[PDB]
């Protein structure tokens, strides 16, 4: 059973092909471009993504959407993280939140799926602090400033362990855990 | 305009009503009609939508069930509800108070017969060409263009039913075109945008100049809240012409415009 | 599939040639259309976009010009722009290799004669009713059903002229008729939400019934690149089976889906 | 002439065949059949053949004996003895080498089936309306236009099947419109004295002139070896050209008019 | 002659009236809702707000659209104006920037009109400063925080003096001359 996904990059499809490996799904790349609507609620976000995708392939197919939400800012980020954190940049997030008074913050990826049948929506949740200096390489999101509670480096510094003990990882542990009792 | 209410005064004008008289009076709308017998079936209430019109809908359900039998007892269900009252709608009312002697509906409900009833109005509905016989020269007549509920046989919900009423063999058609050759149709509440409707109009637009023959097959005109310059442009060469008000919400420029007929 | 390939193998095929079939070409779109006719029309090309459909504001530029003349002057111009080759889109190479003995399209332009050209194979473009009389069965018949840009009367552009072609009258329909009654036809790049093709669908059916040869007449075949059970279930009454790839992007889909008949 | 040379190697002539053609080979008339009926009958042939026409001496055995039964074993029997050589007419293997995609016939025999398989052509025959699935443009299609012996109720010998077959409404009619639409129609073995031939020309004038198509349809042609002057006069205004020969044996005169074919 | 407003505010609609007065034109009110999009550009968002609005009546009609863009953070509001405000409010406002380095900031007023013709776009600015106490009411928007350029109080603190110097003022007074031109 081949369940298809709509991404642009590349190590994302091996990624959840090294995830999903054995459970008796692979996933196979589409390479279209769904231009999101931006609003808060991420949940409609995710919901109208995958309204395009499946309007887009019309085979089994999911979506997924990271967001953040920073308890100091009221959840502003989520619907607009990306937004935000291209308009505002590493150094200036970590001087305006890092330096602040509250830097605990919520990162959670949705990963909105359909079966030509249904939708289903997983969730992912992953409590952090906000680091005052951007830490390690700043190719991939905000992991260069992303700490997580429990532990000291920054989501780009440790390499292989941040996709273990992400959000993602925990919303594709439901996913697979979902898939894997047949899809009932 | 002015030529609908002197033809009015004579009578040489036609009442053909839609849907839009039916969303003021809170029925459930094509929407929720999209949302169940999908929800009926095991689909999302969204997700069918990237593959339909809502004719697709009622042929995927009257295909998977076999008949469009539950399909009509649930609108019949829904659209008759107990909750909804006649007396809360000052269209329906207006509509009631008019001198119209003959009026065609494509809406399947039957508030139009208990406008009617309300106002002691006597009315025969009529849908199947049997009835046509029973016509009380006086009592106005009552016509569901697309059948109603108590016949499952000529209803027309579903893009079969939708195609065969291109050529329109039905003998209504033909009692529709009897009554329209000497006079002229209003239109309400049809939203020119949706293709087959348009498509309705046009070949219905046939009929009367169809026959421009002496006569002159009054002209015809449609009420829409919106004063678009393309679709007047676009009505005007099938001998339709174009009445819209100044007012923004549809219920209030229904009323107001429905107002003009209440007093004459 | 192999149904189509034996049928194909006996030459029993037809191939219907859409709109869907000219995004790798490159040529411009009707939204295009739609943005010059605004500024020509000296409307703003999203608000001449919201009020009227996507071809009436067409015959609304025709009666506010005249007639349809400067409209396919434009048409003719930026649809043969030197600027467009032929050699780099290999679903047209797969056309003209294919051994396709009637081709039928709905396309305005000359791209599929220019293809047929390129490659060495001959044929006849035929758009009015004296052209029927010009068919060799030597050589690949073009039909083009929806007119071209040599015939302001035949052309196709327009509400009005985008009807009185449903009721199927016109004699390149009963040369339609008789080319498809013993044989199957391919419909390729049609979107499946155009009015047209369903009820053309439709009629050919009742047609194909009415006149007793429900027992022959192979069964038709329409390409889409996804998968739909619902209108595959809506187009098996008017028995159609549909056909769909595994490919996500359309142009490869159609590429693979034409290579099969090149080879044979 | 030079024309219908012309339209041959355009591939748009369309052949007919009578029981002219099948007279070369000594097969049995149809006074063979008269006096095995009035045997059948023990009526004397002469006094049976005074107060009937043929026709009707076929309708009276067959309401005679029940059914046409006896009659089609009768003419199955002695239509193929075996003493009846194929190859001894020129005229049947100038049909067979000649390239005739479709053929008709209004004969009951296999003839020209035993000539298209005696000479390597592959042919498919078709009697009724299940066989036109069967269809392929590779090979030589037959017609039995007026049935075979293999099917009882498509045989046409008797006076009110042959009223049946001239109201033209058999499917076999519609695939004979749909392929004589675009091309010219030959007719060989055929007399003027028969009615069916010159009401299907009328048939064939009208339609024509009805639908807005006769600037297509280049005219049909008849061989007839006896030049008849106002027999051309009537048929040119049905648009069929009458074609004279010049030696006054029938036979070799049909096989040098056939010949003609053969070598293009 | 008449060119309608869609808006669900009370005071607009004697304040245009108000402030379009003497050129001939009434402003009338329509009580429509309005769904607007959630995008960073400002200038799709005045645009498919008057293309929704002109769908909605079909008569020569124009929209507004006020936003803040704070120069620290390169302009990141801008459209999205009303839902930061409605996500941090006055306090968390004045906390985060206005008691910050750089309380710069531009705040934008952008006018679109259609003549059921062709489209047209008004833009008045007025730079400021972010207060960083709320002072004044603060029931009407984000007021209580806006400190003008040359002055010392709060906008919210202005009153009647407000439409005066305000960017909303410069837009309409564009509005107004191009209104008082016939439209050419």
């Amino acid at each position: 059973m081949n369940i298809r996904f709509i991404t642009r990059n590349r190590h994302k499809i091996k990624e959840i092909n090294k995830i999903l490996s054995g459970t008796g799904v692979v996933v196979l790349a589409s390479e279209h471009s769904i231009d999101e609507i931006q609003t808060e609620n991420v949940h409609a976000l995710i919901k109208d993504k995958l309204l395009k995708a499946f309007k887009l392939v019309g085979r089994p197919v999911f979506v997924e959407h990271t967001g953040l939400y920073i308890e100091s800012l009221n959840g502003f980020p989520g619907g607009l993280t990306q937004i935000f954190w291209d308009k505002l940049q590493a150094d200036k997030f970590s001087q305006l939140l890092g330096t602040s008074e509250n830097p605990r913050l919520v990162a959670k990826t949705i990963i909105g799926y359909c079966d030509s049948m249904k939708i289903y929506i997983f969730e992912g949740e992953t409590q952090g602090t906000i680091s005052p200096v951007p830490k390690g390489p700043r190719d991939f999101q905000w992991d260069c400033i992303f700490i997580p509670d429990g532990e000291s480096e920054t989501f780009a510094e440790m390499g292989d362990r941040k996709n273990e003990i992400s959000m993602r990882k925990k919303a594709f542990d439901k996913f697979k855990e979902y898939l894997l009792e047949g899809g009932k | 305009m002015e030529q609908l209410l002197a033809d009015y005064k004579k009578g040489n004008v036609i009442l053909f009503v839609g849907a839009g008289v039916s969303m003021n009076l809170g029925l459930p709308s094509w929407s929720q009609l999209v949302d169940h017998i999908a929800t009926e079936l095991g689909y999302d209430p969204d997700i069918y939508r990237t593959f339909g019109s809502a004719l697709e809908l009622a042929e995927y359900y009257k295909l998977k069930k076999g008949k469009i039998g539950p399909l009509r007892s649930w609108m019949d269900r829904m659209w008759h509800s107990s909750d909804i009252d006649i007396n809360k709608s000052k269209v329906h009312e207006y509509i009631a108070k008019a001198n119209f002697p003959i009026i065609y509906t494509t809406n399947y409900d039957r508030w139009i017969e208990t406008a009617l009833s309300n106002y002691g109005k006597e009315y025969i509905k009529i849908s199947s060409v049997s009835d046509i016989a029973k016509i009380d020269n006086n009592k106005t007549q009552i016509i569901k263009f697309h059948g109603d509920f108590d016949d499952d046989s000529s209803i027309v919900l579903d893009e079969t039913s939708y195609f065969q009423r291109l050529e329109f063999e039905t003998p209504l058609d033909i009692k529709f075109r009897s009554d329209v050759l000497g006079k002229s149709v209003l239109f309400i509440g049809y939203s020119l945008s949706d293709i087959n409707i348009r498509l309705l109009f046009y070949k219905l637009s046939k009929l009367w100049k169809e026959q421009k023959l002496e006569e002159a097959q009054p002209k015809s005109y449609i009420f829409l809240p919106r004063p678009n310059p393309i679709q007047e442009e676009i009505l005007e060469q099938w001998r339709i012409g174009m009445i819209s008000s100044e007012n923004d919400n549809p219920g209030e420029s229904l009323e107001e415009f429905l107002k003009n007929f209440v007093l004459v």
